[PDB]
């Protein structure tokens, strides 16, 4: 009977967000194959 | 060609195209 | 084959009791890249 349900809640409300975030391993994967890939093909054969 | 022609080109852009030319002149 | 401006590196390795070892001249081997837009830098490797 205090409580007005449109004052709004008064306990603890747990909001959330998508949020795009790699990991430190995913990131350290694409180095290794779009940066640090220095393989014969993808070199000399991509005509 | 002949192989004095061969003797003087040396690798070049894409080398795929390139020691097949060159192979079936060899050939040739 | 040379036989004669700066393209080279001066490396330095120094060991626990911060003294230099190694304080070498060096030049850095070609990439395969570098071989595919220009042939010549295989010859000379």
């Amino acid at each position: 009977n205090e409580w007005v349900p449109t004052s709004g809640p008064a306990w603890k409300v747990p909001y959330l967000e998508n949020v795009v975030k790699r990991s430190g391993r995913r990131l350290l994967a694409e180095l290794r194959i779009a940066s640090n890939n220095g393989s014969g093909d993808r070199t000399f054969l991509d005509d | 060609k002949t192989l004095y022609n061969y003797y003087s080109e040396g690798p070049s852009t894409p080398i795929m195209p390139h020691l097949v030319n060159r192979l079936r002149g060899l050939d040739a | 084959i040379r036989v004669r401006v700066e393209g080279l590196q001066q490396i330095v390795l120094r060991n626990d009791q911060g003294s230099i070892v190694l304080d070498a001249l060096g030049t850095a081997a070609p990439s395969r890249l570098a071989v595919k837009l220009d042939w010549s830098r295989l010859s000379a490797w």
